[PDB]
């Protein structure tokens, strides 16, 4: 229909015109190809609908309504704003108390995408009162119950209402819905269980008391089994999460060593998923910036190899974020765990890389190098170490970069020269 | 030090993968 046949039968005097033109306003917002939602809008049409979301008489329009409310909130932030100002947060509230699933459904899925919009309208939704209908569709005890599909579409919403940043949501928010998400991340739905692990990701997010709150809800074990998932969009997630916590505390981390993560990552720091491979690599660079007895545990299972391999070759990026990891290694570990780096192979490929030209990049290669170097010192193998950088050709970088711009590479480079290369 | 995931997507965005945050009813 045109925008005006829509008007006109949504302001007729017959409910029965009133539907078919709610109906024929629903499919007009669904069309595959740029589908007219501010001129709907500025027809004044979401008053309208959102009275419809209250007609218990007439379900069909109450859907109808949801659905093409759905699809405006879908939208920009401003068309987002149109339906929360029109009053639908309220009104999809109530709807999800529906004896119709497919309403109580659509409801869901609507006040997912205006929680999805940002922090303040997540608050909002929160404020109104959604997580308690929202839980209590989901507070039976058998899961499989449910429909596939609205445990979906709970799942996705509840992710959002746990997702985005200053502010994150509210502790008492958090910890009300943190026991519905912990069962989630067991149903074996592989939709359900990557929704779910987006929830955690976002949880564990921040200063290290969320890290906490959701760890100690007996976690960790099931994101390391899901790190081993077939599906990526469920290993995406998973290793979020993982990354996440490992940036917390000492003991934090250590959880994930204790369920067994390390196990994984020979397949995910060699993954053809660059992204998967990135965030595997940056995980080890937090894990390397552990303890000397968590190093210890990153040896025991055979992953310097796979950051030397790292290093040699991946993207840019990837090489950048193991270069870091190498460069953790070095200021926490023992001379003995040092001088195991060397054997590995880490000085050719940290030589390499010491061609690029970016300053910052520059400076973690040399801080590594020099920390490489004191171990050797200690242990008497700095003439063994330099013979090596020389022949793979790291000495003519080296010694060029004491004419360079900047003064804290410029004097990184003398300072090697001077002690090591005389 | 440890360095958190918003450390990680300056260097890495725009791409960072996350998950969906609205959908459309087809």
């Amino acid at each position: 229909w045109s925008v005006e046949d829509i008007v006109k039968g949504i302001n007729s005097n017959n409910l029965e015109s009133q539907l078919q033109a709610t109906q024929a306003a629903r499919k007009l917002l669904s069309r595959e190809k740029q589908p007219p939602i501010d001129n709907i809008i500025r027809a004044g049409l979401i008053p309208k609908f959102v009275s419809f979301l209250g007609k218990t008489d007439c379900s069909p329009i109450q859907f109808e309504s949801a659905w093409a409310l759905t699809n405006i909130a879908s939208g920009t932030s401003e068309q987002t704003k149109a339906v929360v100002d029109g009053g639908a947060i309220p009104a999809f509230i109530s709807l999800l108390a529906s004896p119709h699933a497919h309403i109580s459904e659509q409801a869901v899925w609507a006040l997912g995408n205006i929680a999805g919009d940002g922090s303040a309208f997540r608050d909002l939704v929160i404020k109104h009162g959604a997580i308690d209908p929202l839980l209590a569709l989901l507070a039976v005890p058998d899961l499989s119950t449910l429909a596939c599909g609205y445990l979906r579409n709970l799942t996705w919403t509840l992710s959002n209402l746990c997702r985005n940043k200053n502010p994150a949501p509210p502790l008492d928010a958090v910890e009300q819905i943190l026991p519905t998400l912990v069962r989630l991340l067991h149903h074996n739905d592989p939709e359900v269980l990557a929704d779910s692990c987006w929830a955690i990701s976002y949880l564990t997010d921040g200063p290290n008391e969320r890290i906490e709150m959701v760890v100690k809800k007996g976690v960790v074990p099931q994101l390391v089994k899901l790190l081993g998932a077939t599906e990526l969009p469920i290993v995406t997630p998973a290793l979020r999460a993982i990354g996440n916590i490992v940036t917390g505390t000492d003991e934090q981390t250590q959880k994930v060593i204790d369920a067994g993560a390390l196990a994984v990552f020979p397949s995910l720091l060699t993954n053809p998923k660059t992204n998967i491979q990135k965030e595997a690599t940056w995980t080890m660079s937090n894990i390397t910036a552990g303890r000397q007895d968590q190093i210890q545990q990153v040896v025991n299972h055979g992953l310097v190899p796979f950051l030397v391999g790292v290093l040699s070759k991946a993207d840019f990026k990837t090489q950048k974020e193991a270069a870091w990891a190498i460069t953790n290694y070095t200021s926490g570990g023992t001379v003995e765990q040092i001088v195991y780096l060397v054997h590995c192979g880490i000085i050719e490929p940290l030589m390499n890389l010491l061609s690029a030209k970016d300053t910052k990049i520059i400076q973690v290669i040399l801080d590594a190098i020099s920390n490489i170097f004191q171990a050797a010192e200690k242990l008497g193998e700095t003439e063994k170490l330099s013979i090596m950088i020389e022949e793979c050709g790291g000495l003519d970088k080296i010694e060029a970069l004491q004419r360079h711009e900047n003064e804290s590479v410029y004097k990184a480079s003398l300072n090697l020269i001077e002690k090591y290369f005389s | 030090a440890k360095k958190k995931l918003r450390e990680y997507q300056q260097r890495n965005d725009p791409g960072v993968p996350t998950g969906a945050k609205k959908k459309k009813k087809i």
